[PDB]
């Protein structure tokens, strides 16, 4: 009966939505947290019987490297999605949008400019800047993809990890930038304005240089016996009054186009943030690029 | 696993964070001295040295910088200090007055993994038998602890710094 | 004992429950014909409201919510978000419908019985979500999991909803 | 080593000054509460060898039936202290004034008048009005006083005790007249004031009839090993700057012209308070009036 969710999502974001499905489909929802790829290659060596039933959260259009560990499906709603972050991808479909992030602790910043990728090389901020390991993560590697994205130089990446301190966990930036234990660190939204919301001195940059936007996606896990109602739990999901919700109380960025944007405060709305054209993304695969940049 | 064990341990970890407060108040004397805390520059100085101070130990510590003009804190979520073992104060010379440091301790990992995972829990007490910290909701800070009153498996060790004692107890 | 202590309070939230009840159904004519922009009306609702609180055992507090008016018992300002939400009503009084809501902070039962016998207690949903607790290793609003803790504990299910009532010993 | 201290005080009025003195002189105080005359039958049956040092709290100079219990002694700091209500009794030294009051709830009351005792006897607020025991509380046995004081009837003391429902404590009156238990009750101002100030709905009424004013004392305790420094601790409890922080910081009214009577917020000082005049007070002594009004 149980429906098993892998998600790096954090709680606060999705554990309230999940359960009022549980309430209205008569299903108890156990989800296992963890790194996007750490709960990716635990559930490639998880054996077939035993497999949860929906993987939320991440870049899994991009950075799913087993797609045979997935099972093709697709939202019928896809038609009712901004068309410009629609899954490509037989195996994913698009949930929501998430800007990765610069945090900048405004009590430590003094006179330091930091406005992107290069303002963080500067020689006053070595080794007090975090960020999380994009060999594991969904943030740290699409930072990695932004910072190459730059100039197209592998030097770019391997200079800024020179200069800041690798993190195990992607919350651990925050909570540690939020805190005053770096000046800055790369996140994503979501969570940046979980902790500047608390009280804490966070700032939030969208790098001048090129932003990346996150397409987080759904997909379904291929298991032995799936569960009855995980492709209404996608519908869920992906469903107006869902989105509409999660814009409403967590300020996220709707996947659909009938639901309007809420930014006003903190910052900013989608079209406002210095993103990265869909033609200066590198196209190179997920385990290609992080070899590459190994 | 023991209480005895654990009383060890947390008054390690606890002389060690007052011990980098000593030597930071101590190193700090001179410094101080050339910084005006209505200059916005020497208020960013200031406050990285504190953020600094804080990150060297594992305790979950809260300062309080007040004076004219100045209440300087890193209590974003504004818990209420009244339930926080103050730890130590200190009257410090800046450029342009007087000012008092205070330092909060919440909690410190040491103390919360045993009451999460062993259910012992943690009082400080002065020699009066005030109630300086507590994490168990039967014990309130600013009330008397009677030691006659309670069988608790209980060991307690008395802390470096001041009069205060520690005390880790189980039911 | 943990069995006698569940049997009780069991019994004592499902008697609360039906006084409640009893009142809102007994009270439904008499609401209709109070005005609560009147200051005399709002007196006399105060005056029963406070009279059923103090005809049940448990710690009552009401909050009566409406367009003119935000009434309750709970002076000190207590978080309810750590109290165990026990009825909603819609009311219909002469100006205007009022929503009613109860929520227990405790029991002297229950109080008593973790003080003397380190006997907590929680209550959760179908779904394991936490309605109520004592613990404060435990967060209303949180998931219950059962299996991460090895305590002794009997639980029973409450009347009034598809709740259980879970009291527990470290 | 350690001071015991007996008192009828809630511990919020006196623990903290307690507390200033522990650190003062380098002493343990140990507090036993209850009742006055509780506390006071209890001392009397108390073994000589294990009886405490002070006494503080309660009209000590008029309901000690017991002289034979205390030890005489006289404050140094008399001259300073109002001379209207300095002991007479030999045993006893004059702490604070207290007057007693009736406590109104706001919530309830509606257009109920209750200005004073005679207001309490409306057929309407019969069974709905609470009161302490006379025979072993301070604040119950003033209260009957009072109330013989105003037509000098012992009927008129009945009749309010056939009106009203008895209580063993003094301090469940105030917290049932808070929290809607009762419409009103007998209680003294200063734990009127602890729950009005936590935002009880509690009205401070001084009977219009005539208030009664209690004499609070303090007593030295016959005991086999006295404390070295309780006669020290009776000079610190009258001391001026002990009785001003008494009035400062728990708006107590002092017993010495030397503080300066700050009323304000809530409810009167002396001046205001329609206090029984010295010529009415009955001078009944204390168990004869019990035995007259049972
Ligand atoms: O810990 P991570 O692998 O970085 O995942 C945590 C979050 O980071 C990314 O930025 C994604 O936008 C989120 O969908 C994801 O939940
Ligand atoms: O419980 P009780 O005997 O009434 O004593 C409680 C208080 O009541 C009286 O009014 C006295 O003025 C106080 O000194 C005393 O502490």
């Amino acid at each position: 009966n149980v429906l098993t969710v892998y998600s790096p999502y954090q709680s606060n974001l999705i554990r309230p939505i999940l359960n009022e499905f549980e309430k209205q489909e008569h299903v108890k929802i156990e989800i296992k947290h963890g790194s996007t790829q750490v709960l990716l290659s635990n559930l490639h060596n998880e054996d077939f019987s035993e497999r949860g039933d929906v993987f939320m959260g991440g870049v899994l259009s991009e950075t799913i490297d087993h797609p045979e560990d997935f099972v093709p499906y697709q939202d019928t709603s896809v038609t009712q999605q901004l068309e410009d972050y629609r899954s490509n991808n037989k195996y994913v479909t698009s949930f929501l949008l998430m800007p990765t992030v610069i945090v900048v602790n405004s009590d430590l910043q003094g006179d330091i400019k930091i406005r992107g990728y290069q303002d963080l090389l500067q020689p006053i901020l070595k080794g007090k800047i975090a960020y999380s390991n994009p060999n594991t993560t969904t943030t740290g590697y699409q930072h990695m993809r932004a910072i190459y994205s730059m100039h197209h130089r592998v030097s770019d990446v391997h200079q800024f990890q020179n200069h800041a301190m690798q993190l195990s966990k992607t919350s651990k930036v925050i909570e540690d930038v939020a805190k005053g234990k770096y000046y800055a660190g790369l996140s994503y939204e979501q969570d940046a304005r979980t902790w500047k919301n608390k009280g804490y001195p966070v700032s939030i940059v969208y790098p001048i240089e090129g932003t990346m936007l996150n397409v987080d996606g759904i997909a379904l896990v291929k298991n032995a016996h799936p569960h009855p109602k995980r492709k209404k739990l996608v519908q869920y999901l992906t469903s107006r009054s869902v989105q509409q919700r999660l814009v409403a109380e967590f300020d996220a960025k709707s996947i659909r186009k009938d639901v309007s944007e809420q930014s006003d405060q903190s910052i900013e709305n989608l079209k406002n943030i210095p993103l990265i054209p869909k033609s200066k993304l590198p196209d190179i695969p997920h385990h290609k690029f992080l070899e590459m940049i190994q | 696993s023991t209480i005895h064990q654990h009383v060890d341990e947390s008054q390690s970890s606890l002389h060690h964070t007052e011990k980098q407060i000593q030597t930071f108040s101590t190193q700090h004397n001179n410094s101080f001295q050339e910084l005006d805390l209505t200059n916005h520059h020497d208020v960013t100085a200031t406050k990285r040295e504190l953020l600094k101070l804080i990150h060297q130990q594992p305790a979950t510590l809260y300062y309080e910088l007040s004076g004219p003009n100045q209440f300087i804190t890193n209590n974003y979520e504004h818990l209420n200090t009244k339930n926080m073992y103050l730890f130590s104060t200190h009257q410090l010379k800046f450029k342009n007055s007087t000012y008092m440091l205070k330092i909060y301790m919440a909690n410190t990992p040491r103390l919360s993994e045993i009451k999460k995972d062993n259910r012992q829990f943690a009082l400080i007490v002065d020699q009066y038998d005030n109630i300086l910290y507590a994490n168990d909701d039967r014990f309130t800070i600013g009330e008397k602890y009677r030691p006659q009153q309670f069988g608790f498996m209980n060991e307690s060790v008395k802390l470096n710094h001041a009069d205060h004692r520690l005390i880790i107890y189980k039911d």
